[PDB]
């Protein structure tokens, strides 16, 4: 382990007191002075592979270019890279990544009305309350994880054909599973109504 | 917390430093009476308006209605005060050096942010995948780029531009589900097409193979269900659509495909560097999403590739939004407080501090 190793931990990089070995879920920088090399865990997360490019091009920069970097892939790495440590091997390690799935408070939820008055379909944004949900529309909550499609009671088929259409695109948009879920006026589910604040 | 905006072409991306998906996407245009509509209302109120794309090509052109896409993207989609936030703007390629003051200048006296910086949507991305080196295919919604990286550096004499991208491809399998006998005039009909495009379209490995598999039988049809309980059905459309990445000629281009523009931007760098691209092609954008593509790029790279090459194609799973999600790791990163932009030095240097 004659070089020097920096290994990829939330965010910042930590230097190993003896390197050798490298952790499958995780990102090394392995700065062997004119050669940088990029250790990437296959099972790494974009994080980690992301500050481990930036710093090395920072180190390479801080050299003024001189230093060649290089990508070793984890459990392909070539004869000469391991025998630059002692007893080089590859574990399971994983710290875990920094970047958060996104949350949002009942409070930050948005409803929008999917009116067509004959010719053309409206969506606007409503007051975020039960009192806004009229009977003549359809209404769209986004409540970010899930989707509701309120079908009012004397709204049109081509209302809600609509609304149900755009409730696939924010799914569509959206990273993950979200649950459109299509609600009639008077059976529309307990957890619907507490996804008002 | 910071914010991290990726201006694109078709499509804007905000949201919050730290956060693993943006959380605000809505069309990057902007609709006036044939006093502004911004956005999904714009798409929505086709009828009745004109549309324009203030950015083109990656390049910003309109900047009176991008102010008002970023007016939007603050105060409609996030709802946050502009004035609270260092802001982390994307650029593409070869973005002139004037577009990027005005960027800056806008931000500061527009949008009073306290701090911001320009990234490189190409250079995000490559990072992204772990690479300092690489050649990145950029396929979005109005543009196409070829984007050698050497080292942290995108060379701009080797940078490939296709004029098609996801928006010609969405047209083009709009057209052809229209021969199999379908109408897609309003808005709803039209979101269909495009989230057919995003569902059931992939790539083919060989493509006239895969057109009389299609022909001998129905094993390649799928159904797409309409929320009144139709369907939609589609073929050999499935793989016809994105095909033309490949075959420009589909939508009438003459333009060489993503392959051989891949291997013509390899061709125009330095033959001490090919070696490295050639090993590290890295897919980004919404319209590398289709199945079966980077199998198909390993293929046709590997035709032209001189023997002995080694060819890799990378495509990372969030490719999607991997400009963004770079963007995402920068602003939130302390190793890159350092390169904020505060106004203070704005106030001295002026916009050209931005190069800097
Ligand atoms: N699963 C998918 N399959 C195919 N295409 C998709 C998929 N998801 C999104 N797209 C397409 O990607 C495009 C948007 O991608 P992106 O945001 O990368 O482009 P952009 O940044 O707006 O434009 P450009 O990069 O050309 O300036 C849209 O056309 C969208 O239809
Ligand atoms: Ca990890
Ligand atoms: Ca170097
Ligand atoms: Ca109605
Ligand atoms: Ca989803
Ligand atoms: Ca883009
Ligand atoms: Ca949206």
């Amino acid at each position: 382990r004659e070089p020097t190793v920096y290994h990829i931990q939330k965010g910042r990089l930590v230097k190993m007191k003896d390197p050798g070995a490298f952790g499958r879920g995780d990102c090394y920088l392995v700065d062997a002075g004119m050669k940088i090399y990029l250790w990437i865990g296959p099972k790494s997360t974009v994080d980690e592979k992301f500050l481990t490019a930036a710093t090395a091009v920072m180190s390479d920069q801080s050299r003024e270019g001189k230093a060649d970097i290089d990508r070793i892939d984890g459990g392909n790495e070539p004869a000469e890279f391991k025998a630059l440590f002692d007893d080089f091997c590859l574990t399971d390690e994983d710290t875990e990544g920094i970047l958060k799935k996104v949350q949002m408070e009942t409070h930050e939820h948005r409803l929008w009305r999917v009116h067509r008055e004959g010719d053309e379909t409206f969506f606007a944004e409503v007051d975020l309350n039960k009192n806004s949900l009229k009977s003549d529309d359809v209404y769209l909550l986004d409540a970010w994880d899930d989707i509701w499609v309120w079908r009012g009671k004397d709204a049109t088929a081509r209302e809600k054909f609509d609304g149900n259409i755009l409730a696939r695109r924010y799914d569509a948009e959206r990273v993950g599973v979200q649950e459109i879920e299509i609600i009639e006026e008077g059976q529309e589910p307990e957890e619907f109504f507490k996804s008002f604040p | 917390t910071a914010l991290v905006c990726d201006n694109g072409s078709g499509l804007v991306k905000a949201g919050f430093a730290g956060d693993d998906a943006p959380r605000a996407v809505f069309p990057s245009i902007v609709g006036r009476p044939r006093d502004s509509y911004v956005g999904d209302e714009a798409q929505s109120k086709r009828g009745i308006l004109t549309l324009k794309y203030p950015i083109e090509h990656g390049i910003i052109t309109n900047w009176d209605d991008m102010e008002k896409i970023w007016h939007h993207t603050f105060y409609n989609e996030l709802r946050v005060a502009p004035e609270e936030h260092p802001t982390l703007l994307t650029e593409a390629p070869l973005n002139p050096k004037a577009n990027r003051e005005k960027m800056t200048q806008i931000m500061f006296e527009t949008f009073n942010v306290p701090a911001m910086y320009v990234a490189i949507q190409a250079v995000l991305s490559l990072y992204a995948s772990g690479r300092t080196t690489g050649i990145v295919l950029d396929s979005g919604d109005g543009v196409t780029h070829n984007v050698p990286i050497y080292e942290g550096y995108a060379l701009p004499h080797a940078i490939m531009r296709l004029d098609l991208a996801g928006r010609d491809l969405t047209d083009y399998l709009m057209k052809i589900l229209t021969e199999r006998g379908y109408s897609f005039v309003t808005t709803a009909e039209r979101e269909i097409v495009r989230d057919i495009k995003e569902k059931l379209c992939y790539v083919a490995l060989d493509f006239e193979n895969e057109m009389a598999t299609a022909a001998s039988s129905s094993s390649l049809e799928k159904s797409y269900e309409l929320p009144d309980g139709q369907v939609i059905t589609i073929g050999n459309e499935r793989f016809r659509c994105p095909e033309t990445l490949f075959q420009p000629s589909f939508i009438g281009m003459e333009s060489a495909g993503i392959h051989e523009t891949t291997y013509n931007s390899i061709m125009k760098c330095d033959i001490d560097i090919r070696k490295d691209l050639y090993a590290n092609n890295v897919m980004s954008g919404g319209t590398t999403m289709y199945p079966g593509i980077a199998d198909r790029m390993q293929k046709e790279i590997t035709a032209l590739a001189p023997s002995t090459m080694k060819i890799k194609i990378i495509a990372p799973p969030e490719r999607k939004y991997s400009v963004w999600i770079g963007g995402s790791i920068l602003a939130s990163l302390s190793t890159f407080q350092q390169m904020w932009i505060t106004k203070q030095e704005y106030d001295e240097a002026g916009p050209s501090i931005v190069h800097r």
